[PDB]
């Protein structure tokens, strides 16, 4: 594959994942599907980046987030994008910590 | 939902002259809305609008309206909405719609098309389940 | 084979196959029975056109009617003709559209 | 109805100078109808009027009347169209009814052109059914 | 076979025989037994008769008669022999016609 | 019944100038009788009288009597009547009995001749059975 | 076997055995035994005389007698010995005819 | 009954100066009885007594007695009798004895002359049973 | 084997032994037990006699004694030896005939 | 109990500048406390602290806290020990945590030195049971 | 009175068998026709009773 | 009421499938036209009723 | 009264046996005839009771 | 008296949603502010209901 | 009064198997001896009861 | 019964001068008391009293006492008295304990000299029981 | 195995074996263990010593011990070591005989 | 009354016990002292409460 999505089941888990991760140096981008409440992050690699550096980035997203429960096919149709390409340095932007 | 599949339907038909809105209109029209679970699955199967172009135009005034059996699949669509997505039908509760209504027009774009209509099926049903089994 | 047959459940049906349709353009004649108040519409083609573009046109015909309930041997027997080999026109010259 | 099958039949016994009018009789009488489902099957079959013509001749006053055996044929025939299906005789259930009763000259005529019975029967069957099973 | 068998309910059957029968032009002869008040006609063959005229003959006489009930020993032992070798000939002069 | 089956056998017995009545002079009570049954069914198995004089011959008080068991085969001729024939036993019963009664100088000129008792036995069924059953 | 026993039911079917029956002129010797009231003969012939002449004399004595239902051994033990060597003879002399 | 052949027992045990009578004092008793079932049996099996009489001697006052096993044998022998015979115990009902208590001197001359033990008995009760069944 | 072991029910049985009984004669040694109030007879051949020398003598026991119910290690073990080498002739002097 | 498992976790953490305590700092507390059960059992396997470093960096401010899913296996740890003693918690039990809760960091660590998850599964459970089952 | 005939149908029936087993046929003839006739007579009875309902 | 013309809607269908049965198109079409005449009617006083309601 | 003649025949039957078993055949004859005789004697007597029946 | 606040919880809560969802991050930090300030003032009540059992 | 006897029997019995298990064959014998005078005067009662019998 | 061989066990460790009374010990009592069922069922496994000594020198103060095994056997020889014999105890008792409570010093003796526990026990078994089945 | 573990019910019983054992003469060092108040002893032979001797010193083990119940990884982790080097000659200083 | 030891003799078990578990091996053996002379005296309690029946 090129791309990866895991479920946050809230906004907290999201800033959790935006100021606590140290994701491994890679080449990708990244967006932030929501449908009912829940959000959805997805991240699409470059073609030359390794099947297993994104097996272990997803890996380390599964330390915050729950692996998907809807298909790439089903969010890229019925899920509003919130964000697109920096996910993280939005949130981390927009959303202070205590 | 995607409505406007519906009116891509009708002006497909309308660009063409043709004195009826067929169910060949419809899979052109899921074909203009590459968004869906339809078109994705269509493409998945390597079913591809130009070639669905060109074996509408070489399998085949006024106002138009749908031919009776066009009718029937928007309603079956209707139907396949026991999966309980209810009010909201779409691209893939259509496409769902014509699986099941093998006649017509469109199901001989799919055999001309070589698709095989029950993996058609599974992998529509396969993209909307939950993908941890 | 050479001939093809469908069943139109009312007049109304026929009518609008008469105005809102049009057929591949193909050398064939087509024939119109009646049984049990119920329209049968029977198609034959001159034995150069071949069993796809045969198909083509009994597919085309579905879009409005059923496929049939009774064979050709059996509507040859019972089966009143109504028309002969020129059954849309007919039909578009005797009755007005909608 | 099929009445004109015996109303010709017994032209041709008559034409015949035959001295009765039997179950070859009736067998010529539905090759006189080419309309008929019967005619139809059996020409299916190839079985034709000039080979019926041929062995019946090769097989064999006042006014005529039906063999004991063709009247309990015909009385048989109704007894086959006591179905579901009743309304009417036809030629097809004269044609069930030299079916049913496998004796005498047209039984004969049958066998001696190799027709196999019970596959005329399914035939039959199968052209009165609807074909979308 | 030289020898054929069949059954008449009634002596009415068997006028209806004499007098309607045209047979095969054949070298036979012929025996009419009588048992439980129910008849039983006998052909015997020329040894030059082909099988297959005797089967031909055979299902001339089923539009008449039945197949018969007895075996020929049976009725060679217990029937009356009523009439001999020319039964049809002897019926229409003893009886009037149907 | 063809009791002259019977009525024989002093006869027979005479001319071979025997002191006893026996299941043999049954035997050739049946040869005596060639309408019979009985006759036709041996004379099928190839029984010729001629023969069985000759086994007899070679097998073998002025007034004469019964064998003690041509005395019982007689009474199980008039049982196997009990096949519903009332009291006409035929030369079928009688031939029957000596089947049954697989004893006595009968017996032997059976094994003797190489008769195989149980088709016997069926044949006479058949003869007497309906031939289409 | 060279023994042949038979069983006679009663004396009466002895005293008819030793008047009616015309056997085989074979060289041969018999016994007469009774047990129970019932008798039994029993002839013992030539080692010269063929199995066969054997079986046919004894064929001709089931005309009057049943076949034995005790062995041989069983007579010689327990049966008294009535008569010997030429028992027709003998009961022909002392009992007259039926 | 057989009580002729104890007479002998204690003769043969007197003539061989044995101060006692035991199984094979009775074995050697049957033979002297060819009358009986037993010595026909045994000589059935070629068991005859000048070879008995040897394997006895191979095997070896005035008072004598029983053995403690022949008192057992012959009560034994009264109850083989219950074979529905009366009290009249012959010659097999103590061969049946020697059979059933298959120990003692006579148990092994039954197996130094190789005598199977089973099959006497199948012959000795076929030799009493109606041989017809 | 080298040793044979028979069961006597009682004195009277042992004591009938030793009168009535003569053996094969033979080179052998004896014992008798005593348990239960059940006498035990053991007979221990020289290594010359054979096996079937030892089984005529064996049967010969039988016909006044029981084969024995318990083995050579139990008697050995728990079993009182009685008298020993001339078992029959100290019984023969110490006891009467009856 | 080894408490002392999580303070190392935390200690690598904070020594590896990681703003996150997640079940990699768990998996490399438990090579710290070599006493312990899942030490053992792990060294049973050949997975060793030095492997287990290296694959971590190859893997992979302020105060800092557990990861959403390393919390998760501290409260599954608990669970299996109320399931087999409900006396305290340890290093087996953490360690039987990891292997249940199949997802993170720890699970690939697993997956590339190899061990089998059900393996180390029986050996925790076999060097906890009686050895004489 | 209907019912009155079918017992000279079977007398007269019966007669002719009984005549044609004895190969009595001119016999046999004649009780045929009587029968016929009787038959005749008794369809003409059974027309009058089917005219009479 | 208004229930008083699906009868006569059902006696002109009956009346215009004879009609095209007997080839008389002509006939055939002003009876089909008429029966959409009543349908319309019908519809209208369906839809009366249906504000009515 | 006719049953007085049955037990004499068992009596004489019953000599018979035992004479022939002491082939005694002179005196089983002479039985023999006897039983005969009084076999006949007792046919006649059922004679006499078929013909009082 | 906790039993004041909770829905007061969700309102903000389904209010904060509603924000992001139309990407006016700004109110929906205002939104979560809001909440995690009312959320101390629910474990204030909360555990001070604790205390005073 | 026979039933008397068979108690002193038994005693003597197992006076007997003590002595003889004693190897006391003296003694055995002689006891022997008393067991069958008694068994003698025993049947001798027996015989008596059996003739008063 | 022979509870010298306890004595025997106790006299055996004495003049080896050990501390204990062990399942060995008891072993050598019951070598040292050849009369036993155990010594002679031993003996037919050729468990010969020299190599019993030998296997024990190689595999091996005041007064002195049983082990906890010692008295764990002797108790449990007392439960196999459980087979009725319970009126008294034998060699053939203890040694029925030294092979059900297999561990100890006389256990490893009997896997050095190869003696099959299941073999020893059928063997003592069968020694006690009767030999006519 | 290198190593030896068995179990003892109570102190008295590693009294006992501290008076009591006369063990193989053999190079090994002993820990003793306590958990759930009942003691556990093990032993770890030197690499010298052969397999099967470790197996006789074990066997003599179960004249006092029963065999262990727990794993050595389990009592490593979970036992507190009483003594080390010399447990029975610790023992027999510090306790009176039996 | 004897059941005035069981506790105190149980009490020393576990002191023993807690003893040895703190390695004091001295105190230990001065507890199993104290535990030997308990269990002597429960002996004689117990054999005084045999010998009184």
């Amino acid at each position: 594959t090129r791309t990866i999505i895991v479920k946050f089941n809230d906004l907290e888990d999201v800033i959790n994942y935006a100021y606590h991760s140290n994701p491994i140096t890679t080449e990708f981008e990244d967006l932030l599907y929501m449908v009912d409440g829940t959000y959805y992050y997805a991240v699409y690699f470059d073609s030359h980046v390794d099947q297993e550096v994104i097996n272990d980035s997803y890996s380390q997203l599964l330390e915050f987030a729950y692996p998907t429960d809807r298909t790439e096919v089903y969010l890229n149709d019925y899920a509003k994008i919130i964000m697109s390409h920096n996910v993280t340095a939005q949130v981390r932007r927009y959303f202070p910590e205590t | 939902r995607a409505q406007r599949v519906l009116a891509h339907a009708q002006e497909e038909a309308i660009r063409l002259n043709h004195s009826n809105i067929g169910t060949e209109h419809l899979l052109l029209g899921l074909m203009k809305e590459p968004e869906g679970i339809a078109a994705k699955v269509l493409e998945s199967f390597n079913i591809t609008e130009d070639k669905v172009i060109e074996e509408v135009e070489k399998l085949i005034v006024g106002t138009l309206h749908y031919t009776p059996r066009a009718k029937k699949v928007i309603e079956l669509s209707m139907d396949e909405a026991r999966k309980l997505h209810h009010n909201f039908v779409g691209t893939e509760h259509i496409l769902l719609g014509l699986i099941r209504e093998n006649e017509g027009v469109a199901a001989r774009v799919f055999a001309n098309l070589d698709l095989n209509i029950t993996k058609a099926r599974a992998q529509v049903v396969k993209a909307l389940g939950n993908p941890e089994m």
